[PDB]
Parts: structure tokens; sequence; C-alpha cells
């Protein structure tokens, strides 16, 4: 019987994009609790992960928990000049796999898209079972500006705490960058519990901020000494796009 | 003689069009009228121009006059404009055409006039099978959609309903019905199905910008025809030939 | 040295044309200001920017001179990184330059000094025979429209009235700037005609980002002096060689 409505096309293929960064191969699951989908790096250092519960959707049906491996290269192409704001989106189950429709209602085009895809059994979701002493939530925009002069000065971003502030600093003793964030310049949010301090891959938190594209709501930052950092943003619509980023030596 | 036309933009946006379609064409300034017809460079589409004197502000033409070009040289200087401004053209003698660009800033372009050998192009009269009328935006969409998969845009019409898709290893389908409110008007005479170069109509998509609804017409083993109906009177016609 | 810029942006594009000519420069700072200097590897651009004391807010020096190499693409590279609003602190020592943008949230980069050739300067003093007080947007305006179509811009005066044109033995391109025109604030001088380089002059579009008004100076088989006046008296002064 599978279906499912999400209110807005735009948001769910923000999702979609940052899952399909460097593959456009994706493996959805339609399971009681709603739809999620995951990625991995092949180094293992960038996992970003989506996941929509199902009091979010509009329409949602399931037989029984299942999977959805799809190429989604061409539905990308074709939605991106898909020149809508408001419309819905639905994935109806094909007897060949799936059956993408969105309508427009300024113009009332109707384009529905038709995918093959090889049905499985539900990947198990699970979330790094760890604690993250430090908190702060701010601007998909403030991190694209700290990404990209971070990305100007080295490879690698180290991310420390101080006193009631954030210190980012990166590159080598050439050219150092440093930035530091607090409370209101410009962060949202800001808890330190216990003093921290750890490093990650500038290239991987590049593209971890370009997830966040399409995302305009708080984003959520937090990590710990040598622990991964973990990214995670609430879609107007509804549904989650997190990101979680491995640590240094 | 001499026109003045209050807003460049429009003349940009066919021109545009042609640009994609052919090297040389010539604007015919007559009487009553700024006609313009080209056949492509491969002689598949044509494109066909009537701009009535009504449409501008100034009209001073006694004989026919006319106006050969390097398409894509008009463009540039088309260009030029990013607000709303005046395109003021004149000639006092056969051999050289004087543009004017009006804003804060007047920008003149004297130049040579082209001589481009023209061909008859035999004249149409053609019965549709199908004609229907949606929404411009909508047919961009539309075809921007299909082409990104597929260079052959295959046109579907039934009594109820428009199907802009595509049919190769990936299937697309933009649907205009009327219950959908998309198709605005519908002529039906024949179940029709035909295929179209995406190219062709990638090249023609700066019409859409003319008029907030395309007429197109088409039919089994017919031409596709955009018809794009513009205020104060002025008319532009695409031709396409099938595969 | 230690200088506050708190139009950041704007400043940021007094150095984004000074990389056009110089890949390489040295900010001399003294009491009165800093100075920027050079004359482009063709030697038809010699370039004089002027920021003084004042133009900065807490303006300090910490000698009589002091000589800080860069590399243009380098400090550009890290200019870019300015969001609108925001303040530059940009402050040296011995070994390394530093920039430090102040807005949403604090910012610094550090950068390496470098020893950059300095002892023989280029000296430009010249009588020009037209002068001319323009718009710097007017100005920036027609030269982006121009600069497409050709490699040679040609400049004139007749009766007061400036003209920029573009030949070819095609068409060509014409725009007269006089006072009466309303695009001129002032102008007077001699009937002169020169031609100089047009990606040359191009290049200088961007000051319209730093300043709001501007001289023009030129003559027969002499330098375009372009001054661009600049907050508090400064001045960006660029001297391109005739044709």
């Amino acid at each position: 019987m599978f279906k499912i409505v999400y209110p807005n096309a735009k948001d769910f293929f923000s999702f979609i994009n940052s899952i399909t960064n460097v593959t456009d191969s994706i493996i959805l699951n339609f399971t009681e609790d709603g739809i999620f989908s995951r990625h991995l790096t092949e180094d293992k250092v960038l996992m970003a992960i989506m996941r929509i519960p199902k009091d979010v959707l509009s329409e949602y049906s399931i037989d029984s928990p299942t999977s959805v491996k799809l190429d989604v290269s061409s539905v990308k192409k074709i939605l991106s000049k898909a020149s809508s704001k408001k419309a819905t989106i639905e994935l109806t189950e094909t007897d060949s796999g799936l059956k993408i429709i969105i309508r427009d209602e300024k113009s009332g085009a109707k384009s529905t898209i038709y995918i093959k895809a090889e049905k499985g059994q539900v990947e198990q979701l699970t979330e790094p079972k760890v604690n993250l002493a430090v908190n702060f939530t701010t601007d998909e925009s403030v991190l694209n500006v700290i990404a990209a002069d971070v990305t100007l000065v080295g490879e690698e971003m180290r991310i420390s705490t101080e006193e009631d502030k954030i210190k980012i600093e990166a590159g080598e003793e050439g050219k150092r960058y440093v930035a530091f964030l607090m409370k209101d310049k410009p962060l949202k949010e800001l808890s330190i519990d216990t003093s921290a301090s750890s490093s990650y891959s500038a290239e991987m938190f590049k593209d971890a901020v370009k997830g966040l594209r399409g995302f305009s709501a708080p984003t959520m930052v937090s990590f710990g000494e040598n622990l991964p950092m973990k990214i995670d943003v609430e879609a107007v619509s509804g549904g989650h796009m997190i990101f979680w980023i491995a640590p240094r030596l | 003689m001499k026109v003045v036309y209050d807003d460049v933009r429009v003349l940009k946006d066919i021109i545009q069009a042609l640009a994609r379609l052919v090297d040389e064409a010539v604007l015919k300034f007559k009487q009553d009228s700024v006609e313009l017809v080209a056949l492509d460079r491969a002689h598949i589409s044509l494109i066909s121009v009537n701009l009535p004197r009504e449409m501008f502000k100034e009209y001073d033409v006694n004989d026919e006059f006319k106006f050969g070009f390097n398409t894509q040289y008009l463009m540039k200087i088309l260009k030029v404009a990013k607000r709303k401004e005046a395109i003021e053209i004149a000639s006092e003698s056969p051999d050289s055409v004087i543009i004017n660009i009006i804003g804060s800033t007047n920008r003149e372009f004297n130049v040579r006039n082209l001589e481009v050998s023209e061909q008859e192009i035999p004249e149409i009269n053609l019965q549709f099978d199908i004609s229907a009328t949606i929404s411009s935006d909508g047919f961009k969409s539309a075809i921007s959609e299909v082409s990104t998969v597929t260079d052959n845009v295959v046109v579907e019409g039934h009594e109820d309903r428009i199907l802009i898709k595509a049919e190769g290893e990936s299937e697309v389908e933009v649907e205009f019905s009327k219950d959908t409110g998309g198709l605005q008007d519908l002529e039906f005479s024949k179940e029709s199905k035909n295929s179209y170069s995406a190219e062709y109509l990638d090249d023609v998509l700066s019409l859409t910008k003319l008029s907030d609804y395309v007429k197109i017409s088409f039919g089994n083993q017919k031409p596709l025809q955009l018809f794009f109906n513009m205020e104060g009177g002025g008319k532009v016609t695409y031709l396409l030939a099938p595969k | 040295m230690k200088a506050k810029v708190i139009d950041a942006v704007s400043f940021s594009y007094i150095l984004r044309t000074v990389g056009d000519f110089l890949s390489e420069a040295n900010f001399i700072v003294t009491k009165e200001g800093i100075r920027v200097s050079g004359i482009d590897p063709s030697r038809v651009v010699f370039l004089d920017i002027f920021l003084p004391s004042s133009y900065f807010e807490g303006f300090e020096v910490s000698q009589e001179k002091e000589i800080i190499g860069f590399k243009l693409e380098d400090v550009n590279d890290i200019l870019k990184r300015v969001l609108k609003d925001d303040t530059l602190i940009l402050s040296s020592n011995e070994s390394k330059l530093t920039l430090t943008f102040d807005g949403e949230f604090t910012r610094s980069f550090e950068l390496p000094l470098i020893q950059v050739e300095s002892t023989q300067p280029p000296s430009v003093n010249l009588e020009f025979p037209f002068k001319a007080q323009l718009l710097t947007i007017t100005f920036a305006d027609i030269i982006d429209e121009l600069s497409d179509l050709g490699e040679v811009l040609n400049i004139h005066s007749k009766e007061n009235k400036l003209y920029f044109e573009v030949i070819g033995d095609l068409s060509t391109a014409k725009v007269e700037l006089s006072t009466d025109n309303g695009t001129l604030l002032e102008a007077s001088g001699a009937d002169v005609s020169s031609s100089y380089g047009m990606e040359y002059v191009a290049n200088t579009t961007k000051m319209r980002r730093a300043s709001d008004s501007m001289e023009l100076y030129f003559g027969s088989q002499i330098p375009l002096k372009l001054r661009f006046k600049l907050p508090q008296e400064g001045y960006g002064d660029f001297y391109i060689a005739p044709r």
C-alpha cells in the first residue's frame, strides 16, 4: 500500500541533497516511527542522518517496515528545475519502485517522477551513545562563515572552550585563523558543563555545513574532548537533518 | 524612419530566443508593423514576430526598411539595460542603423546594416488536432524539468489534459488538466502524441517572459506551435518540426 | 602599526582594485597615513592610493615609517571573507600582519610579512589639458556597459562635452557626458582626443564601492588620470598610459 506525503517538496530535498552529497544512491527506510535515511563517508568521518517522524507527514502508510534503495541523480536534476515555492510531495509505491509526484499551485503542473527501486529490510537507526558536554546553538549562516575561512587557512579545525566562549582556530604557524564565539555575539544559546577541546577535518566540516543550506531554523552544535561533533537542525516543515563528525588524534 | 519602444527588455526577450536559433536576422520595419521571420540554422523551426505600431511610443515608418543584424551582437546591446529603459531605433540611409538605449545615461550605437540573404518561407495554414492554453511559467517549468533527462520532449493531447513528458530510461510526466485548473483552454479534435527536440525548445524559453499564457498546438505527424499573445497586440509564434 | 577601518567592505574593494594591477605591494605607514603605490608589469598603469590618518579611527603608529609587504592575492583572499556590517582592525609587527573582523563575532587572520621591491618608485606629475569632475557611479556604469564591446576605449572632448566611444569596423558605441546632460558635475579644458586599453580602465570600476565622487584627466598622447575621491581627503589615483 505504501504512501508518504510531506508538506514541502523543497524542504524534503534539502534532506535528500545532504545525504546524497557524494553518491547519488540512497537507502530510505519506512518504519513504525516514520522515515529515516543515513550516509557515512568511505573514510567513516562524516555521517549524515535524516529523520522525519510520522506525526509530521500529512499522509503515511506502510504494510510492514521496509527499505528502498534508489538512484536519485535524475530526480535531483529535474526538481531543481521545478521552480516551486510551497508545493507538497508524495512518494507512493510503484510495481517497479517509486512514484514521486509534485504539484505546483500557481501553474497547476503535476509532475510525477517514476524511479526504479529495490525494496529491502530496514537498516537499524542508531545514535552514537556518547555524552557531549558543550552545546551551542546558532545559524547555518554563521557556520558557513566559519567553514569558509577555516578552509582558507588549513585542513583542520580546532574547536575549544575558554571562559564562556567557544574558540575556533585553524592553520599553521605562518597563517593562523582564530574565532571567538559567545552568547548574543553571535550564539543563540550556550552551555558548557566541563571544559573541552577537540579537532576535526575542515573538509568534513565544510560538507556538513553544506547540508545545512535550506535549513533556516536554529542549528545545534555539540561536542567534547576527543569526541565527535554533532550538528542538528529541524526543518521548518518538520524532520531533523543531523551530522556527526569524527574527531582526530 | 524612427521608432521608440518604452521597454528594451521586451525586445531582449525575443532576440534571445532568436539568437539561439540563428546567427543573422532582419527586423523589417513596415508602415503598421515591425515584422521578423526566421527559419533556424538547420531549417527545422520557424520563429515569427509581429509588433504592431500601437505598441511604440514613437513610430515613424514610411516605407519598408530592412534592418539586418548579427543576432548575437544585437543581444549584447539589448543586455546593456537592466531596469526598464526605452529603446530608440532610427535610420536615415539604407546603410546604417542608429540605436539609442535611454537610461540615466544615453548609449548610442551606430550599426552598419547587414544585408542578410532571406529566403521565401512557404506560408502555413495547418489544422491542429489539438491546441491547448496553459501558463508560460508552467510551460517553462514543464520543459525545463523534462529536458533534464531527455532530448526528446513528448507532448500528449487528450480530451481533458495535456502532458509534457519524457519516455527514456527516466519517466517524467508534467500534467496540465482542466480540473487541476492548469489547463486554461482546450480546443480538441483528436488524441495526439508526438516528440520534439528538447534543445530547440530550450532555445525558445525566453519567449515565456512575453506572456502570462502560452497557446500550444500540435498533432500526430504535425509540428508543434507555440503562440505567445502579447499585451499591446504583439505576436510571437514558434513552429517546431517533429522527430 | 594599528588601524581600524570601520567600512571594512568598501576598504576591501580598494585592495581588490589594486590586485588587478599589482601582485605584491607595501603599505607604507607614516604619521599622516597609509600609502600604496606601484606600477603594473606592462608599465601602462601607475597607481597611487592614499589613506589619511583620518580615514581610519584610532590610527596608531609605532615609528616614523613602517614598510609592510604583502601578496595581493593573499590579502584579498582573507578580505573576501568580510561580512556586510563588520569593521576591520588591521595591525602589524615584525613577522606578521594580522587582519581582524568585528561584527556578529570577532574573527582574525594572520599573514606573514614578505619583502617587496620598493626602492625605485615611478614619479608622475603632469599637467592635463582637460579636467572633469563626475559621479563615480555614472562613470563605472558606462565602463561596465562598454568593456564588453572592445579592447580599446576611445575618449575625447568638444566644447566641454566628454565622449566615451568604442570604434569597430562593424559598429560604434558612443556616450556623451556633459554638464547640462546632468552626468558631469564639472568639465573644462581644450578639445583633445586619446585612446586607452579597455581592460585597464575597466578594472578601475570597483572603486565605485569605495568612492562617490571622482576626477578625470587626459589629453592627446598623455595618460588618463583617474582620481577617486575617498573619505576624508583620501584618494585612489590611477594613471593609465595612452596608445
